[PDB]
RNA sequence: CCGACUUACCAACCCGAUGCAAACUGCGAAUACCGGAGAAUGUUAUCACGGGAGACACACGGCGGGUGCUAACGUCCGUCGUGAAGAGGGAAACAACCCAGACCGCCAGCUAAGGUCCCAAAGUCAUGGUUAAGUGGGAAACGAUGUGGGAAGGCCCAGACAGCCAGGAUGUUGGCUUAGAAGCAGCCAUCAUUUAAAGAAAGCGUAAUAGCUCACUGGUCGAGUCGGCCUGCGCGGAAGA
RNA sequence: UCCUCCUAAAGAGUAACGGAGGAGCACGAAGGUUGGCUAAUCCUGGUCGGACAUCAGGAGGUUAGUGCAAUGGCAUAAGCC
RNA sequence: CGAUGUCGGCUCAUCACAUCCUGGGGCUGAAGUAGGUCCCAAGGGUAUGGCUGUUCGCCAUUUAAAGUGGUACGCGAGCUG
């Protein structure tokens, strides 16, 4: 489908940013739907569907919203890349389930480099508001 | 095999196939065939395109044919000579000119309507296209 | 709003119109009101790709000729028998 | 190879070539899809 | 008796729309035919009478038709041209096709049909494109990513189209025929999660699924791409002593 | 042998073992004149009477009729007394 | 038609391919032998007897195969009747 409805998802994810917060990368190159019943049923586990994965890491798609939100996510834009928002309890667990996940049977998770709270880089992190 | 159930007269001249069509556009369906040549259409090569359109489009629909054989076209007997009077009448023909519509169609999808008519123009000796229905 | 531009034929007759059918144009007559008749000459795909909407035949026309507008409405038009292409329009000044 | 008049194709994996001139038509899974003009 | 009803069916009159007819015209040409006037031209070319014949076996081509197979260098009617009764040039040869009507002679010139590489007299003429089949220099229905174009249209630098990678999703042994029909057999039903998606599968593969896949769905990728239309020319179909 | 239409190419005419049909009569009235009149069909109502005899209206307008086969005509009637 | 001699048979052949065998190949619902269909290919070969005047055809028995047609339904100034 055209313009409006690659801006619409897109603008859709910005609106995730405006009241979204902590963020992960994953790149599942050998991905399985087995795996989607452990981060999305995780999803399941917080509150409901408005987790997003939203694989579409184009660099004029997800790193078009970017320059709106979040610029320093530009340069995650390349390879295979599938951003990560939050919404309910700020800075919550749903990074450290990446690293975790990826040594429980994923192949691989984008070598878990993360996203944007202190605006760092990759670094497994138990320092969490628990 | 569609053939008048009463005639004035028996036999009739042959004539000549000039000038162009009347009945062009369609009127009463939605999609048709419109013939493109100049040829002469038999009461069997009419059935056998109606029976092949009807398995193609599975009965589905309403169809329409716009032309009659009403021509009685007449042939001699073999291995006799020539006079003594005129040939037996054996088979009816309808004569065509560029531009008549042959079959029409209604309450069918274009895309099986396609199908539909090139299985008939595929028995039918002259050469046809496909056409819609236009607003005047 | 459909427009098109046309021009006025300066011979008639049958000569004249299969020339401009072979020249990738044709004739066309605009009439009706009290004013008279006008012969226009107007290009054939450019007509045949604006005649393919079924709004073309419902709604007005604006014809430019002589660098004026003329508000006119479809009324007639004649079809090639065995061919998508048009050989004359009638047009009602409305 | 069945040899006709009228060549098309058959299945999804029938590719149409010309060689020497001639029509033929192949398909990478069904061998009795070969035809030839 | 009278009937009350609907009903896998047919259908009169009329109305609305679409056609056809040599023996149907509420319509109606172009041509042709009768008569009058007028300028010009034509050796009165017109008519009447008288003397003398010859002939009444026609053919071909164009147009208009009947009978034939809308076959015949076939046959039968109307008009015109030619041969008959007409020589010459051209179509390689050719009574009828095209140009053109031989009083005679000339080793004079100008043209029409038709041609200008050689046979064989004339442009290896100039500019502009097409063809790659010797098409030209025998043919159809039909079929094809053959090319030379015209006008549009879809999708597309938030990434199209190909490839190159991951997944194509819970039941469901499906509502079922249940032998087994599991996503792919006839009914169906076609939800619902997870979604980034995915028919409660489009196919091969099947006992049937699995399986291998298809839409898909993400990732990669770096400019077009895909199909219809209108056409110029070309290929196959195309087998004989 | 004779008559009507088409083929018969809008003057006449024009062929085939061409396509469709008729004639070898009749009437002293079925002729002439004068005077008068207009149907075929359908609908409604009415005793025997029925789809259709006869009778009243209405619609319709020559879709009837011509002594005969067809064609061309016929209301001023060529039709009907 | 001021004559082009005719069916069949014997001898004698020749050309063609829409090929009967031999040769090569594709598909096969081609496991193999044996097969079915189609393309190319005419270099060579392509039967003896009973019946009938018969070509054709029926039957017996072989053959790797017992081809299709043209040559004035080949060939009587070669034969036969
Ligand atoms: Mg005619
Ligand atoms: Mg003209
Ligand atoms: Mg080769
Ligand atoms: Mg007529
Ligand atoms: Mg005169
Ligand atoms: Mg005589
Ligand atoms: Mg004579
Ligand atoms: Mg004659
Ligand atoms: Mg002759
Ligand atoms: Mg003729
Ligand atoms: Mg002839
Ligand atoms: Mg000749
Ligand atoms: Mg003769
Ligand atoms: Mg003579
Ligand atoms: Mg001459
Ligand atoms: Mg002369
Ligand atoms: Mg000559
Ligand atoms: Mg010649
Ligand atoms: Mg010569
Ligand atoms: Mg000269
Ligand atoms: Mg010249
Ligand atoms: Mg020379
Ligand atoms: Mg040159
Ligand atoms: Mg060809
Ligand atoms: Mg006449
Ligand atoms: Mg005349
Ligand atoms: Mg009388
Ligand atoms: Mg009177
Ligand atoms: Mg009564
Ligand atoms: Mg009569
Ligand atoms: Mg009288
Ligand atoms: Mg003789
Ligand atoms: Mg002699
Ligand atoms: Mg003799
Ligand atoms: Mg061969
Ligand atoms: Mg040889
Ligand atoms: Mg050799
Ligand atoms: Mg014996
Ligand atoms: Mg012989
Ligand atoms: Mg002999
Ligand atoms: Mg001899
Ligand atoms: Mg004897
Ligand atoms: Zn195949």
């Amino acid at each position: 489908a055209l313009n409006l409805q690659d801006k619409q998802a897109i603008v859709a994810e910005v609106s995730e940013v405006a009241k979204g917060a902590l963020s992960a990368v994953v790149a599942d190159s050998r991905g399985v739907t087995v795996d989607k019943m452990t981060e999305l049923r995780k999803a399941g586990r917080e509150a409901g569907v408005y987790m997003r994965v939203v694989r579409n890491t184009l660099l004029r798609r997800a790193v078009e919203g970017t320059p709106f939100e979040c610029l320093k996510d530009a340069f995650v834009g390349p390879t295979l890349i599938a951003y990560s928002m939050e919404h309910p309890g700020a800075a919550a667990r749903l990074f450290k389930e990446f690293a975790k996940a990826n040594a429980k049977f994923e192949v691989k998770a984008a070598a878990f480099e993360g996203e944007l709270i202190p605006a760092s880089q990759i670094d497994r992190l138990a320092t969490l508001p628990t | 095999m569609l053939q008048p159930k009463r005639t004035k007269f028996r036999k009739m001249h042959k004539g000549r196939n000039r000038g162009l069509a009347q009945g062009t556009d369609v009127s009463f369906g939605s999609f048709g065939l419109k013939a493109v040549g100049r040829g002469r259409l038999t009461a069997r090569q009419i059935e056998a395109a109606r029976r092949a359109m009807t398995r193609a489009v599975k009965r589905q629909g309403k169809i329409w044919i716009r032309v009659f054989p009403d021509k009685p076209i007449t042939e001699k007997p073999l291995a006799v000579r020539m006079g003594k009077g005129k040939g037996n009448v054996e088979y009816w023909v309808a004569l065509i000119q560029p531009g008549k519509v042959l079959y029409e169609m209604d309450g069918v999808p274009e895309e099986l309507a396609r199908e539909a008519f090139k299985l008939a123009a595929a028995k039918l000796p002259i050469k046809t296209t496909f056409v819609t229905k236009t607003v005047m | 709003m459909f427009t098109i531009n046309a021009e006025v034929r300066k011979e008639q007759g049958k000569g004249a119109s299969r020339r401009l059918r072979a020249a990738n144009k044709f004739p066309a007559i605009i009439y009706g009101g009290k004013e008279a008749p006008l012969a226009i000459e107007l290009d054939h795909d450019k007509v045949m790709n604006m005649q393919a909407k079924a709004e073309f035949y419902s709604e007005v026309l604006t014809i430019v000729v002589d660098g004026k507008e003329i508000k006119v409405k479809a009324q007639d038009v004649q079809r090639h028998p065995y061919k998508p292409k048009l050989q004359h329009i009638d047009f009602v000044r409305a | 190879m069945k040899v006709r008049a009228s060549v098309k194709k058959l299945c999804r994996n029938c590719k149409i070539v010309k060689r020497d001139g001639v029509i033929r038509v192949i398909c990478s899974a069904e061998p009795k899809h070969k035809q030839r003009q």
